[PDB]
RNA sequence: CCCGGCGAGGGGAGUGAAAAAGAACCUGAAACCGUGUACGUACAAGCAGUGGGAGCACGCUUAGGCGUGUGACUGCGUACC
RNA sequence: AGGACCGAACCGACUAAUGUUGAAAAAUUAGCGGAUGACUUGUGGCUGGGGGUGAAAGGCCAAUCAAACCGGGAGAUAGCU
RNA sequence: GUGAAGAGGGAAACAACCCAGACCGCCAGCUAAGGUCCCAAAGUCAUGGUUAAGUGGGAAACGCGGAAGAU
RNA sequence: CACAGGUGGUCAGGUAGAGAAUACCAAGGCGCUUGAGAGAACUCGGGUGAAUCCACCCGAGACUCAGUGAAAUUGAACUCGCUGUGAAGAUGCAGUGUACCCGCGGCAAGACGGACGGCUCAUCACAUCCUGGGGCUGAAGUAGGUCCCAAGGGUAUGGCUGUUCGCCAUUUAAAGUGGUACGCGAGCUGGGUUUAGAACGUCGUGAGACAGUUCGGUCCCUAUCUGCCGUGGGCGCUGGAGAACUGAGGGGGGCUGCUCCUAGUACGAGAGGACCGGAGUGGACGCAUCACUGGUGUUCGGGUUGUCAUGCCAAUGGCACUGCCCGGUAGCUAAAUGCGGAAGAGAUAAGUGCUGAAAGCAUCUAAGCACGAAACUUGCCCCGAGAUGAGUUCUCCCUGACCCUUUAAGGGUCCUGAAGGAACGUUGAAGACGACGACGUUGAUAGGCCGGGUGUGUAAGCGCAGCGAUGCGUUGAGCUAACCGGUACUAAUGAACCGUGAGGCUUAACCU
């Protein structure tokens, strides 16, 4: 349906009642507010633009400030797009919480791999080329716990990238 | 490697690097002013500021540690008596770097001195 | 005399017919290295030339369509002993 | 007393690598071998080119040997590019 | 007979295949082999025939089949 | 060559040392010929300063490795793929397709780079081999021959023949068959020939050669472009600029063993015996991480042998591989795993099918008309409008003046200098160099500091006991680089350059 954008903070382990250790990743998911709505009539397809975080007004470029003021929302750190599933349509300025993933139990995480120096053929394939600064998508991941008041989301296993990176969580298409 | 790493490559023997750091720290504490490249000035500041902060408190253990890390009786004698009280009320930032113009494209140079350097 | 570093080197004035003769010193072309003049080239495939061919600045019969440098395109085009 | 043993200097290139217009027109590095004996070295001299020398690889004779350099035969040469 | 010692046009290319022996120049017209949908200059010309498989646009012997060909 | 190579004798100290060996010291000699620059004349725009005569530095053009500078080669290069011809794989001949121009880092499909022979894991077919896993061969065993993701390009003995060798015999883990110049004689070598010396003699006017003789022997060079991967400078998408996406096209992988019941059901006289692929459970490989399971972590602590020093001890610093070990911060890895190679869909060979003949039968098809193999494409992860066919969406900015001509996609001057970028500093989980994220006084970007965390282990001093060593309370102490949240204590100041000033021509619809 629609995915949110969060920030990686760290990763640790979680202990269950039965006494089982499961790796988890600390992801802070700020409430993403819709800024622009693209429709078939005008834009040619259905989509919603989501912004997260905040930036100092000094560094915000005037075109970006005007675009944000058009939607009447605070300027964030970036913009992301998600393709709708022909479901309910949102409106500009509609804040989106993390409750959507509270009843899915299956999500996919997309991130950016950490940069690395040139790697040999054996290191990469076991062809030389640039390592890092590339996409990484991991699917079939189940959310462990969801905290609405804390905006903290936990997923089994590790996630791509290092601390401070920006990741995207989407509903698990595979089923 | 390449991730959350502190300190430049500085290709050389570790003992030689430590000796150079000690020599530059001694020169700075003696003359209170040096001219050197920006990486070298930053390394000197990083290696000397802990010593100055430790010297703020006057004690036998602190003096012995300063002597061990400097190997100069005169330098330690100078310390704990003038620099300490001078920067007693200042927490951090005991050294300043001033750009003295130029190489520009080969290796930069700058002056590293104390906050006051006099009085 | 000035710049330059109180050097080297350069720019003036003077001598010198001439310094487009300055001790690297008569006359001074090429292969090679830079700048300026006009043009082609960032959607365009092969011995790179040959004819056609719109323009770009200038001088001409002071237009009446000529020449000084270029060809985007186009038919042909497997160097020499 | 050891053509004795380990082990420095020293001697041999026996093995591997460094380069094949090289650092050198054959040298360098790392091991191996001898290290009181058929040992090595400083200096002086003799054995001379169809020849000398050669514990026989026809090895070496001025960074070259199945016969070295210089000037003359020779501006040589049958065949050939 | 050609090349050897002959240019040029056609066979998509090519030296032995077909026409064809270039004194030079001219923005002229007519032929040979070969073509007249385009690429590329010329009739999408006229009549009588075979062709449903692109055989044309690659094939022996043999009872339309035989028929499998090269990044 | 001031070379890195070679040069005969004497002076021969201390410590732990049997030693002129080993490690540091006495007197003495050195820190090495690449590691590192000034402001480089001049020229432009600026701000600052006593009101002509100007003085200071920035942002630039003008040097750059603080640099002389050689190297085999070179007919001229604007140096693409496939198909066909060709003294025979055509960058150059004919047909077709693709690609913005110029650079940088790696991998060689291959340039016929340049001056016979086999030793060949990377793209190939036979079991290829710089030392992963396998399937079959009534294989008596080992072993050959047949096949996969694949090219040990350093190596046996031999018949046909010349040896490693082109067919193969014994082959073991291969002694091996050609494509690519058998990837390189820009690797090696001769092991037989035309070629290192002998060598019977030859075809052969001769050259040229005899994959014929028995043994054979010394074979040279510092990536030129080109194909692929990644990454840069310029330009264009038509006023400029900042962001976010659709998408023509392109990239790589779809492996495989067991069990639960379903069900000892169907079918089947009995024996026999699934479809079930419903769920879980292993291995090879890909992404990502360090909390867990091992290493490194020459930047952190502790122990210890010799030696020099701090005037001596206690205690430290320098050297002996990081002098030798116990560990170990962060980071980097696997010896650890969360996921992946789906499920499903389309069209499929064979096969399985609803009604149904021509030709009162039959039949997968003639009329209406449906599934389906690990094959193909979507579906899974993507980049991508340099796709010049140059896209879509949102946002920000310029609203001046005058003169001249060859009077129009015209030219010139003063002023303005927008959004955006670059210029410089801090810098990073980005990095060879480019490039990219965040901050620059409207601030945690870097250094240090505060408290915590990890690591290491009981630091020194003090008084007591032991007439030595050593222990006791001080003390779970001292130290801690890269970890966590703040702190402006210090460094990123006021700024300056490019980038504009209403945006070309033709046409259809709105009030003029």
């Amino acid at each position: 349906m629609i995915g949110l954008v969060g920030k990686k903070v760290g990763m640790t382990r979680i202990f269950t009642e039965d006494g089982v250790s499961i790796p988890v990743t600390v992801i802070e998911v700020e409430a993403n507010r819709v800024t622009q709505v693209k429709d078939l009539a005008n834009d040619g397809y259905r989509a919603i633009q989501v912004t997260t975080g905040a930036k100092k007004a000094n560094r915000v470029t005037k075109p970006e400030a005007g675009h944000f003021a058009k939607a009447g929302v605070e300027a964030g750190r970036g913009l992301w797009e998600f393709r709708l599933a022909e479901g309910e349509e949102f409106t500009v300025g509609q804040s989106i919480s993390v409750e959507l993933f509270a009843d899915v139990k299956k999500v996919d995480v997309t991130g950016t791999s950490k940069g690395k120096g040139f790697a040999g053929t054996v290191k990469r394939w076991n062809m030389a080329g640039q390592m890092g600064n590339e996409r990484v998508t991991v699917q079939s991941l189940d959310v462990v716990r969801v905290d609405a008041e804390r905006n903290l989301l936990l997923v089994k296993g590790a996630v791509p990238g290092a601390t401070g990176s920006d990741l995207i969580v989407k509903p698990a298409v595979k089923a | 490697m390449r991730h959350r790493k502190s300190g430049r490559q500085l290709n050389r023997n570790s003992s030689h690097r430590q000796a150079m750091f000690r020599n530059m720290a001694g020169s700075l504490v003696r003359h209170e002013i040096i001219k050197t490249t920006l990486p070298k000035a930053k390394e000197l500041r990083r290696v000397v500021e802990p010593l100055i902060t430790l010297a703020k408190t006057d004690s036998v253990a602190n003096r012995r540690l300063a002597f061990a890390r400097t190997r100069d009786n005169e330098i330690v004698a100078k310390l704990f008596n003038e620099l300490g009280p001078r920067f007693a009320s200042r927490a951090g930032g005991y050294t300043r770097i001033l750009k003295c113009g130029f190489a520009g494209d080969n290796a930069p140079m700058a002056y590293i001195e104390l906050v006051d350097r006099s009085e």
